[PDB]
């Protein structure tokens, strides 16, 4: 998957309450991937290792790939309003040019 | 040589019924078997709603009419499966079919999964089964929920891993991920043992033609 | 590398946009056979929901006009004592052949419900039929 | 074998050839200690 | 070619009207100790024990006589979503059927 890009958006240190370790840490990451040519996916991988966070979330992430329809290769079809739970999204096609002005998450 | 392997598995294709599946059956045969025959309206699910012809005090009645259709494009997707040599897996929770099932697949030359289907079986084959383990191409499930009225782990794991699934639905099943959904009756033993004969008749001439097409082509290339 | 979403599209779909992207460098032995026999609907996950307020389920109930006619049978005579054989494909039942000949008079022009349950009745008892104006 | 994708290929073989001779005794219809002192293998 | 709508409303099951308490001819097909169950040319079978009195008689193949009560035994109850099935009929054994 030499054409595959892997990015993190989030690295989390979540804990778990244990008897034995009291509290318990573990290395919660949220990465995506994608080929830059409409393929695209995202996974979350959990571990007590950061190391292995990072392995678990990015073999996971392709095996859920989108394919994404661009317009032209540049830019979406027509305009995308949608709620997600309490997270609200709003996109609008633009000419060439315009560039990738959105979050930061957005634009990786 | 390229031209002869093109015209084994490119000719099927260029006609709508290569090999004749419409003979084996009609709607007078399933209505012989009891294929119209559904669960009560309570146990019924609302995306089988199309495929009800009514309900005749209390049972709802299949439409033999959907059936013969969707039957027609279920049994011929699954012979150019079997003429190309995919592996076809047999898969039921019903143990009054158990041995009927099992049976079937051997006489047709094929698998069958009867029993209790372990998580992980098809996201998870490289550890369950070994490194290089082909999954199968084509999942009939002549029962799709498993004893304790729920979809078989199955269903979802086939769409999960992109197999197509041809399978008989009743009133009361989710035939929204079935590829290939067959409305018709699940329980009666003449329903399924009708279902299992046409499934070994049409894959063993699905077989034997792909003999004689390799023969003629074979003897075309010296003659 | 693969597309294990299960929830959005289908199987078809979802392996041409695989290929469509570079990673599917194949066609599966079963993509070129759903091509060209596609099934009628197109295997896309649906979640079932409730019916809520007013909306109701569109199934018709089954009844013929046989039905009227069957409905006074069983209440007045019963079922035939004869056993019903449902693995006949031709059975004729005591109430069934009571039902052909009310059928036969009507086409003759009686117009009263009356007059031919109590003759249909005549008829078959000079058949031989035994009927038992059964009211408990 | 036809049992492969079960995981278990020659317990249900096995098990499915004792169903199958189960079957043809009950439809085909003395004393059962043809053997003493013998036990089931572990 | 007969019509499928012909088929449903001269068909043998549609005669019977409701399956309260009619009288139907049955067939044993399998038996497990003194339980046996019986297909009367339903989607779904009975389980019936067997009689005291000629209870040999009662063997595979063997037609019988019963009385209908329902198709297919099913309840919704408290709270459910839909109606809970056992998958089984119920009908009550009266006796063999004389072959004459
Ligand atoms: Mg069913």
């Amino acid at each position: 998957y030499e054409d595959f890009d892997t990015r993190i958006l989030e690295v989390r240190n979540v804990f778990n309450m244990t008897a034995k370790e009291g509290r318990k840490k573990s290395v919660r990451v949220l990465v995506a991937v994608g080929n830059g040519n409409g393929a695209a996916g995202f996974a979350i991988g959990k571990a007590a290792d950061r190391g292995d966070a990072f392995r678990k979330a990015k073999n996971r992430a392709i095996h859920y790939l989108h394919y994404i329809e661009r317009y032209e290769g540049h830019t979406i079809f027509h305009d995308i309003s949608l709620r997600f739970k309490r997270t609200q999204i709003r996109m609008k096609k633009q000419p060439r040019g315009y560039g990738l002005r959105c979050h930061r998450a957005i634009i990786t | 040589g390229d031209d002869f392997q093109s015209r084994i598995l490119d000719t099927p294709l260029q006609h709508s019924d290569f090999f004749n599946v419409k003979e084996l059956f009609s709607v007078k045969s399933l209505f012989e078997a009891r294929v119209h025959l559904g669960h009560k309206a309570g146990c019924r699910h609302r995306f089988m709603e199309p495929y009800i012809f009514g309900n005749r005090l209390g049972q709802d009645i299949i439409d033999l009419d959907q059936t013969a259709l969707n039957l027609q494009l279920a049994l011929n997707f699954t012979a150019h499966v079997a003429y190309r040599k995919g592996i076809i897996l047999f898969v039921s929770r019903n143990r009054q079919f158990s041995h009927l099932i099992e049976t079937t697949a051997q006489a047709c030359g094929e698998y069958a999964h009867t029993r209790y289907f372990k998580g992980g079986l098809l996201t998870n084959a490289q550890l369950l089964f070994g490194p290089s383990v082909r999954l199968p191409d084509l999942i009939i499930f002549l029962h799709t929920l498993n004893n304790v009225f729920e979809p078989h782990v199955a269903v979802r794991d086939a769409a999960k891993m992109n197999i197509p699934t041809v399978g008989i639905v009743d009133t009361n099943c989710n035939p929204c991920l079935i590829t290939y959904p067959i409305p018709g009756n699940d329980d009666s033993p003449q329903a399924i043992q009708l279902f299992c004969k046409l499934f070994r008749t049409t894959i063993n001439r699905a077989k034997e033609k792909r003999r004689q097409m390799e023969a003629l082509h074979r003897l075309q290339s010296p003659k | 590398a693969g597309s294990r979403l299960e929830t959005v599209g289908s199987v078809f779909s979802r392996t041409r946009d695989l290929m469509r992207a570079g990673v599917l460098k194949e066609k599966p032995l079963w993509y070129d056979i759903y091509k060209a026999f596609p099934p009628l609907r197109e295997p896309v996950f649906r979640r079932p929901r409730l019916r809520y307020g007013k909306a109701k389920a569109d199934i018709q109930d089954i009844f013929y006009q046989e039905d009227q006619i069957r409905a006074k049978f069983f209440a007045t005579y019963g079922s035939g004592q004869k056993a019903f054989d449902l693995f006949n494909p031709n059975f004729k039942s005591t109430c069934q052949r009571f039902v052909e000949k009310y059928t036969e008079l009507q086409n003759l022009g009686e117009t009263d419900e009356e007059k031919l349950f109590v003759e249909t009745g005549k008829a078959l008892l000079a058949e031989g039929i035994i009927l038992r104006r059964v009211r408990e | 074998h036809f049992l492969f994708y079960t995981g278990k290929q020659s317990y249900y073989s096995l098990m499915h050839d004792v169903y199958g001779k189960v079957m043809q005794l009950e439809k085909h219809r003395a004393e059962s200690r043809d053997l003493i002192g013998s036990r089931w293998l572990i | 070619v007969e019509s499928f709508a012909s088929m449903l409303r001269h068909s043998p099951l549609t005669q019977l009207g409701p399956a309260k308490d009619k009288l139907v001819i049955g067939r044993i097909f399998h038996i497990v100790e003194d339980d046996l169950y019986i297909d009367f040319g339903g989607k779904f079978h009975c389980v019936c024990k067997r009689p005291d009195v000629d209870g040999e008689k009662y063997q595979r193949g063997t037609r019988v006589r019963l009385r209908l009560l329902d198709l297919e035994l099913t309840s919704r109850f408290l709270g459910g979503t839909t109606d809970t099935t056992i998958l089984e009929a119920d009908a009550v054994l009266l006796g063999l059927q004389e072959i004459r």
